[PDB]
């Protein structure tokens, strides 16, 4: 079998998790454009018959709590999982709206051992977030 | 019969590991800019791994840092495909 | 108008 | 411009934080695998694709035996980290 | 879009195979390596690359070719290989006295450092551990 | 026989 099966009953959820603005104590900007994102994503898994559910700014805790019922789910007749995370970040690191969250964390809730009604199937993280502070200066050719 | 607890994984990065990634404040970020394009243009025709690839090569070409600041001006992005998939990924 | 995240 | 990080593509053995595995006598799980779909592939499929096929037959048809139960039955999934920004077939 | 692969050599395939590590490291000796450095010295040789297999070599040694290597003339290349074979952790590869970072090698090779690989893939195998994490699967 | 790298 060299192609996943995408023939179930639905394709999947898409869930999409908005980070624009930061509790100042956190010392992050507002991330102006990510509304834009957040809406283009919405519309191009929409037509890609996912179920998409948009959650926005939240703080860490309500990462983990949400990302631990979505794994809790009966996903037995969806082909795919597809979760969108769009903030601040740090290599392996994502932002809540109130801290830091290591992306294992999150990405452990979906475990082949841990998600029975995901095993064998596609789990996509799409990840806009920063990885540290490097600027690539480019090269031209 | 069994398999690794990591497969079947993929972590679509927007940037290389250690690097800073770009947004614009009106069109959204470039990498997500970018893979909504590729997806509306090519999700009925190419596998998933292809498609990230047009997404690396529009990211890569088509978009470069404007800034006030000199220190953050004229700079590049690369996206990073990170696949522990075992098969291929066709949306239709 | 270009700013990181 | 391009980015300096462009055009890079690592093809790592295993999983970020996880060991690898070897055979004493085969070689190791990753390199076995990445020769076989080279030799049966490389005429056929692109790149991106030929390493998915080693995902699968690293994660498939691999399981450790070890006489320490510690490291008994244990399973591996490649890693493939694509910064290209094209297709790569090794063919005409 | 697809690489051109049609200059006049697919490039090079450097194979560093690390199997005898001294015993300051405390690190066991790896057989099978020689199988895999010979499988795939015949298996980029039927692909047209130019392997050059390099045996037990110190971080020294390691950074020391990388160098060269990416000081040469590659604008008549497809492509660049290397294949890393040897004990690891996340991020890291050992040369037979101690530990290199894998950054220090693949940016010889950034597009900025090595002008006639811009614009050419150059991909690295790395068969290393990357952490001491086991996968126990499931059923 | 099975070994870590």
């Amino acid at each position: 079998d060299n192609s996943y099966k995408m023939d179930y009953p639905e394709m999947g959820l898409c869930i999409i998790i908005n980070n624009k603005n930061f509790h100042k104590s956190t010392g992050m900007t507002s991330r102006s454009g990510t509304d834009v994102d957040a809406a283009n994503l919405r519309e191009t898994f929409r037509n890609l018959k996912y179920e998409v559910r948009n959650k926005n700014d939240l703080t860490r805790e309500e990462i983990v709590e949400l990302m631990r019922d979505v794994s809790k789910e009966d996903h037995s007749k969806r082909s795919s999982f597809v979760c969108v995370l769009l903030s601040h970040g740090e290599e392996g690191i994502i932002f809540g709206t109130n801290g830091p969250v290591d992306l294992k964390k999150i990405t452990n809730f979906f475990r082949g051992d841990r998600c029975r009604s995901l095993t064998g199937k596609p789990k996509l993280f799409i990840i806009q977030a920063c990885r540290g502070t490097e600027l690539d200066c480019g090269i031209e050719t | 019969h069994k398999i690794p607890v990591e497969a079947d994984f993929l972590y679509a990065y927007s940037t290389a590991p250690g690097y800073y990634s770009w947004r614009n404040s009106k069109d959204g970020s470039w990498f997500i800019q970018s893979l909504c394009a590729m997806l509306k243009q090519y999700a009925d025709k190419l596998e998933f791994m292809h498609i990230l690839t047009r997404v690396n090569r529009k990211v890569a070409t088509e978009f470069e840092s404007f800034s006030f600041d000199a220190t953050f001006h004229a700079k590049k992005q690369i996206p990073c495909i990170v696949s522990m998939l075992t098969k291929e990924l066709y949306f239709y | 108008v270009d700013a990181v995240d």
